[PDB]
């Protein structure tokens, strides 16, 4: 049984969003020759598919941002008194000295990351993503998973806290008679997240993959493909049409298969990310604005809450756990039978030191004394593998007299 | 003179022997905002991305300024998108170009021995 | 589109192969059928690979569908905005063309009253935690209730239980337990 526990809080990053990108096709197949539009112009609708494709993806983009943190509807925000029982939430709350209303963190996470080729803003900036995740962390601070299913109901953070305990098999009162301990040891987690932070692979990965393919696709524009020459201006002069028009084919072949190709890589990684954004939404809409109880899925340990912080086309959680500490080697027993009758534990489980016998509950040692309240009887102990012999308390005979 | 792209983008000029400097001519794109002919015909064009001193009402964005739309300091919620945190609706009749709104704004009654 | 890529020259004399096997004979029809051959299995497999990937997204919603249908349907499920914003009560499942709709009953509290709440009460230096409940007071006394729904009934040792003394809780309040066992002695 442990006798001591620790809060560990754990960060966990996910792409949510990619750049999004709009290809001018006949500007960058022809350029801006009147001669190859006119001789591109009976191969088909490739072109127009191409764009049509390109803006789906964008668009998708702008979904999946939307899905993953468009999760409330009223923004909350916290009182000027700060009072929640000892905690320090200073480092993930907005600090209106800085212009932008970001988090000591969500700043620290933004400082460590002619052809026809376009790209588009995002239609949610870096400010109003800020707000969202500004409203969520003070609905969850001020109004425990409430808020996630109607109106906000305050309550103090401490009485959350030890139902958020009460929720994972450990009673009210180990809180309560710890409440420093707890508050010392969250803050010293969550400065050492800071420290540690002062890493995001999976961010950087995907902006890596996007500016090569883009940078391939750039380069795809000095290659003959079988011509006398890479560039259409020493095409159009120096030659007439009739002989001119073989080798703008090529080219025309060989950079529709460029585009072709990017615009397949481009379709596959788009299914990539939304993927990955789906994973990210479940989690912000389980793990934050409730308590989640689906093991190693929000941080490992026993999760108690989360709190969501922006990055650079991602988001990231830090997840407040709760892991045991200490052992102790005890003996057990199944069951106690007093008079013939087998009394077994209602919640806890029976444990004794070696002269005695107690009743704790599982994950925390806290030895109360046996009764006729913390037992139910069934039977008598002559089936059940396991028994021992002892005394219930029974506390009614002493008040008779 | 050449860049990464591969493309000449500095040229000496063979008579003043003067260098000069080559960049391309903005071309963006042109999308059109409708609220629908079922309700009016009026329409929005939005030249993306570029300074419209170039192009021949204009309200300046950061996604390229819309013309044939008026800007407004209200905030309502977003009918269609544009870009860069602003939509437009046909709510007033004419078409209007507005930041979007995040929704409605509340503070929690929080106390340290208040419940609800 | 499939279909209206078979209207394209690909750089030929016509778009119709019954065109190019009259007024010419194989050994210069045969350059021109190339090119309608290189256009048309272009075409074809760019359509395969749209389909593969438009299918694989399929795939992947089915199987979300699948798992709502096991878990909100078959079963009470308890995953928070899962089934329905709210709790989760059931749920009811029609079909619909190359589709499935879910109807979910959900549990939403309507009208709230602030109260003023204490964390513990102790009667005779013995600290009193609530069993379930959470303590609240209209003012002038104390009562025990559920969360989810007003229902206040009274502080007794069935709805408490004992631990230490209050001297260590932050908030604590001074009231009395009714202990329904003294009256009936006599
Ligand atoms: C459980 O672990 C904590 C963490 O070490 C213990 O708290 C320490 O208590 C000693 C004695 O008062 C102090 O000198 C240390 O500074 C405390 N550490 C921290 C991080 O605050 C606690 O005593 C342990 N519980 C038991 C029952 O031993
Ligand atoms: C097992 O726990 C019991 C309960 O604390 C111990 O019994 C107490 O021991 C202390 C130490 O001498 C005495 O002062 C108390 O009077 C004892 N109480 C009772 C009710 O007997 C017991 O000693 C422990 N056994 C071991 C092996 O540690
Ligand atoms: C618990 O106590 C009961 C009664 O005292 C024990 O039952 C007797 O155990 C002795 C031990 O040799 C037997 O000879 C008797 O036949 C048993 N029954 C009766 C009615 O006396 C029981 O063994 C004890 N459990 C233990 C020691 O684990
Ligand atoms: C808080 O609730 C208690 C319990 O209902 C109220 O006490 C009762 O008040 C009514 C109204 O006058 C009396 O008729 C009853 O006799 C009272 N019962 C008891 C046991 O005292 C109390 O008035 C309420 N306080 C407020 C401020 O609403
Ligand atoms: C609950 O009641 C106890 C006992 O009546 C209070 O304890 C005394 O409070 C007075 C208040 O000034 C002190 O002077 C005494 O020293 C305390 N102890 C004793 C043994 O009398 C306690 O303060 C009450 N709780 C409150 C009022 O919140
Ligand atoms: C919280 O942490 C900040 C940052 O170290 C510190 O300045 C402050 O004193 C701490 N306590 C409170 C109540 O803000
Ligand atoms: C308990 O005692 C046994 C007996 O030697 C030992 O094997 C075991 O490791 C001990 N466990 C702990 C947690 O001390
Ligand atoms: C436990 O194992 C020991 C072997 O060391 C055996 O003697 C004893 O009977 C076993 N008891 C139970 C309840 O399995
Ligand atoms: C050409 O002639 C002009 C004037 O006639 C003179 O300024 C210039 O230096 C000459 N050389 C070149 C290379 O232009
Ligand atoms: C067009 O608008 C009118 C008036 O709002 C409405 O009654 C009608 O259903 C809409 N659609 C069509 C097809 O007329
Ligand atoms: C557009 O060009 C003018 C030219 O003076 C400049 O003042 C203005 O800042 C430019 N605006 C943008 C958005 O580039
Ligand atoms: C909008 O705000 C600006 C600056 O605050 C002001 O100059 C302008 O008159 C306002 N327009 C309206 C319609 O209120
Ligand atoms: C309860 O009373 C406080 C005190 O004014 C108030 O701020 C709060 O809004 C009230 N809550 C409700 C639900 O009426
Ligand atoms: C609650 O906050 C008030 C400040 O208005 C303070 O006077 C009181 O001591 C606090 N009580 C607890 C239990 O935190």
């Amino acid at each position: 049984i442990p006798i001591n526990f620790t809060i560990s809080v754990t960060t966990e990053i996910l792409p949510v969003s990619m750049t999004k990108t709009s290809v001018d096709c006949t500007m960058y197949i022809c350029g801006d020759s009147t001669e190859c539009s006119n001789l591109l112009l009976q191969y088909g609708s490739f072109c127009t598919q191409l764009n049509r494709a390109l803006t789906g993806i964008a668009v998708e983009q702008d979904k999946n941002t939307q899905e993953v943190f468009a999760q409330v509807k009223q923004i909350y925000k916290t009182p000027p008194i700060k009072d929640f029982g000892g905690f320090n939430f200073s480092q993930i709350l907005p600090d209106p000295s800085k212009p932008s209303k970001r988090s000591f963190i969500e700043d620290l996470l933004f400082n460590k990351v002619f052809n026809g080729l376009t790209v588009l803003p995002p239609l949610l900036t870096d400010e109003m993503i800020a707000q969202y995740t500004s409203a969520l962390l003070a609905g969850t601070i001020t109004s425990g998973w409430t808020f996630g299913a109607g109106a906000a109901l305050q309550i103090p953070f401490a009485m959350q806290m030890a139902y958020r305990f009460n929720g994972i098999g450990v009673t009210q009162n180990v809180l309560y008679e710890n409440q420093k301990l707890i508050a010392n040891q969250f803050n010293s987690a969550i400065g050492k997240i800071q420290d540690s932070l002062s890493a995001l692979g999976k961010l950087q990965d995907v902006v890596n993959q996007n500016a090569q393919a883009l940078n391939t696709l750039v380069k795809q524009l000095s290659s003959n493909f079988g011509a006398i020459s890479s560039v259409l201006n020493d095409i159009l002069a120096r030659l007439d049409p009739p002989e001119a028009e073989v080798q703008i084919d090529r080219l025309i072949t060989g950079r529709l298969q460029s585009l072709q190709t990017y615009v397949t890589q481009q379709l596959i990684r788009a299914a990539e990310i939304r993927a990955s954004a789906n994973l990210a939404a479940t989690k912000m809409s389980e793990c934050v604005l409730g308590q989640s109880k689906r093991v190693d899925f929000c941080g490992k340990g026993y999760h108690l809450m989360s709190f969501p912080q922006s990055a650079p086309h991602g988001v990231v959680f830090l997840h407040v756990t709760y892991v045991p500490a200490q052992e102790k080697n005890f003996t057990t027993a199944p069951a106690i039978c007093h008079d013939g009758k087998a009394h077994f534990p209602r919640e806890g489980v029976f444990v004794s030191n070696g002269t005695h016998w107690f009743v704790t509950q599982r994950n925390f040692y806290e030895p109360q004394i046996i009764t006729t309240h913390n037992t139910f009887v069934s039977g008598n102990c002559d089936v059940v593998i396991g028994i021992v012999n002892n005394t219930v308390y029974d506390p009614l005979q002493p008040e008779l007299d | 003179g050449r860049d990464i792209d591969d493309t000449t983008d500095a040229v000496r000029d063979p008579q003043t022997l003067e260098i000069l400097d080559i960049t391309p001519c903005s071309f963006g794109g042109v999308s059109v905002i409708t609220p629908g002919t079922n309700t009016s015909n009026q329409v929005a064009v939005l030249y993306q991305g570029v300074n419209c001193t170039e192009v021949p009402n204009v309200f300046q964005t950061r996604a390229g300024c819309l013309i044939g739309a008026e800007h407004v300091n209200n905030s309502y919620e977003c009918d269609i998108p544009i870009g860069a945190g602003i939509c437009a609706s046909y709510q007033t009749q004419s078409i209007i170009a507005y930041t979007m709104s995040l929704g409605a704004e509340n503070s929690v009654a929080y106390s340290n021995n208040s419940i609800a």
